């Protein structure tokens, strides 16, 4: 006879915001950072190799 | 026709939201957190492409992406608390755009490739192979109807699922049950939408392979 | 009254008993997918689409049963 | 009334229970396709057509049951 | 009325439940064909005719059930 | 009327449900024949006669069911 | 009338459903005979008599069912 | 009264018998997961998600049966 | 009276028949656990938790049946 | 009278049919215990406790059915 | 009359259908005993006692069904 | 949706797609391609330079 479902949804959103933000961000960061880091590292070390 | 016209208004609004959000966020930013996800969508969509791949790749690729986007609209109603006469015949409306578009789709491959220039020939030595016309005919009709029957069946199954979980949650004075159902039902919903894109891909890879 | 009573009994009969066949059949397929992938992991992207096709065809037989059930309840 | 009540009960009986046999049988076939392809991947284009033939023959037995169901409901 | 009601109930009973046996049995055979050909591909033209014979014999048991169903509906 | 109604219901019951056992059993045997010949092709002329004997014995159990069905319909 | 109607319904019930167990069981045995002989051909004269014994014991369970069926029809 | 009695009988029929199919089917899948992981332990993170997908699809068939049961009890 | 009689019949129907599915399904899982551990003893702490998860999911299908049974008896 | 008759019919229904699931399931488990110990005798003290746990969980599903049966007979 | 008729119908229902589960389950166990001893003859005195325990536990489920049957017939 | 509301709802979908292709696909497809061409480019340069 209480609202209380708002409360439940909130607590779930807490644990799940931790779980959700955490897992994706380390990987997703590694990912976008991986595409960019790919062009970059290849280009920089590459330039070194070619010139030397 | 509030419970009706209001509903078609609702689903229309969602679809527009899809349209504009596309070009708008697409010019920007995304950016990177955004860019990488767009990579999941587009590239996973490319792996999905191979399989059907080239035929509808712009046509079906754009479509399936829009289908996830537009499909999330139901999640919005589920997300609401997590009273109607938007989403009842807005959900019927989505089932109609999708299923109706599917019946349309058999034709769209039909003319788009033969397929349909050859589909009139579906009878063929296949209706001779298999020499009886009852086999080939019952088969093909069961196919055209069956495509609509499957796609529409999925659509209405989804909409109904929304309505029911809503009912269980809303009627009960005790919140906890409503919550557990709604969370489980929520995972259910996401799975359902992805399953829908997959279903479009299944009908489509069909089309490429179909006949 | 008698016709209405017959509808509700008929809805129970057609809904529950036939749907047991896919409850079993969907599971049979996923057990084959799991055992096939455990024996040969490289065959996963080949047989996963087969499992989905097969699950949907098995699930269509109950959806027929459910359709008759809903017709009896609401048509 | 009694004849109409009998139609609705009969429709439930013939629709649901017989269709369990293909719900299981369509799944049995796809499990054989998945296990056969996992054991020997090169045999995929040979046995996939066999699976389709076999699924359609199993699905025809329920379609017979469904046909009797629809006759009872609408004929 | 009572005799007509009994015909429609009897038609549902004999049509659906017995036909489950071939829905399963036709599938059992095709699963054996697929597994046998996957294990030994050279035996395909020997065992395919066996599968057809066997499917038709299994399918004849439901066709008996369907025959009784149609007699009850239309005879 | 009541006796005639009972005959038609009884005919449906005895005809359909028991005949499922051979629909499955005839298929079980042919699956064993196909799998046995796939594993050892040289044993084909030895086990084919066994399959025929066995199919006929399994088919006799439904023919008993069908016999009772026909007695109820026509005797 | 009611007693006669009950006899005909009872005859259908006892005849058909129980006889499914041997329709399956006779087939299970012959599948074991075929698979055992395919795996080890030299064991044929040892296990063939076992198959006959076993088929007859499985067939006796339905013959019991059929006996009750015939008692209900004719006794 | 007759309509209410039919609702309660129909609720029992549709609830219990169809739900047996997932009781079996959920177990079939977990048995495949356990046997697949026992045979090849490195394939655990690949097939565990398959088991969850498959269990949920099998469990949806009874949830359909339960839905019809609850409609009959409370709708 | 008729409504009360229907409740007690419905309670028997929904309680017993559906619960057979887990009686079988809980056992299927434990048989897989025992066979998997016998084949590979080092995998015991990995698959025991899977067996518990799986047993509880199979047991939930009857608990649904039992719930409907108790509603019919006491609600 | 009608309520009492319904109790006795309901008691028969819930007692017998559901208890078949453990009659099978208890046996499935012991067959796994026997086969696992035959394949690997050193694993006997590890899997025997698993068999007991599993037998008791399978036996609890019928004991639920029996409980409803006794309620109908004596409550 | 109606209560007495219900007792005799209920006795038939609870006696026969549930006892099928041990008829199958006792056999499943003895098949495991025979196959386990054939594969590893030295394990005979270890697994024979397991087979007896297991057969008696499976046989107890029907004896429950038979108990309800006899209560309905004679209590 | 007694009459015609379903119609409006569906048209919004069809047009939604057309607008995506005309606008998004120009904004979306092209805007997204930058990472592809980029990572691809830096990598390619790296490989060629190292080889020669």
């Amino acid at each position: 006879n209480l609202n209380a479902t708002i409360l439940g949804q909130a607590i779930a959103f807490v644990l799940f915001v931790l779980f959700a933000m955490k897992y994706v961000w380390p990987p997703l960061m590694a990912a976008i950072e991986k595409r960019q880091k790919e062009i970059a590292d290849g280009l920089a070390s590459a330039e070194r190799a070619h010139k030397d | 026709m509030f419970f009706s016209v209001v509903l078609g208004l609702l689903f229309l609004v969602l679809f527009r939201s899809v349209a504009k959000k596309a070009t708008s966020g697409v010019p920007g930013k995304f950016q990177t957190a955004i860019e990488l996800v767009i990579g999941f969508v587009n590239g996973s969509v490319k792996d999905m492409y191979h399989g059907k791949s080239k035929l509808i790749a712009p046509l079906a690729l754009t479509i399936f992406v829009w289908v996830f986007l537009m499909n999330l609209m139901d999640l919005l109603p589920i997300d609401l608390l997590p009273r109607v006469v938007p989403s009842a015949d807005v959900n019927v409306t989505l089932s109609m755009a999708l299923g109706v578009f599917i019946l349309i789709l058999f034709y769209s491959i039909k003319m788009k490739g033969i397929g349909g220039f050859t589909k009139e020939l579906t009878l063929q030595p296949f209706n001779h192979w298999a020499f009886i016309p009852v086999n080939l005919i019952l088969e093909g009709v069961s196919l055209l109807s069956k495509p609509v029957s499957l796609g529409l069946r999925l659509f209405g199954n989804m909409y109904a699922g929304e309505l029911i979980f809503i009912l269980i949650a809303g009627l009960l004075p005790w919140w906890s049950q409503w919550i557990l159902n709604v969370p489980w039902a929520i995972f259910h919903i996401l799975i359902i939408t992805l399953q829908a894109f997959i279903f479009m891909v299944l009908t489509i890879v069909y089309l490429s392979m179909a006949s | 009254n008698l016709n209405m009573d017959l509808l509700y009994m008929a809805a129970a009969v057609m809904m529950g008993l036939a749907a047991i066949g896919a409850a079993i059949g969907i599971g049979i397929l996923g057990g084959k997918f799991l055992e096939g992938a455990a024996r040969q992991p490289d065959l996963i992207p080949l047989l996963r689409t087969q499992f989905f096709i097969v699950m949907g065809l098995v699930d269509a037989i109950p959806m027929i049963a459910v359709g008759l059930g809903l017709y009896v309840m609401f048509a």
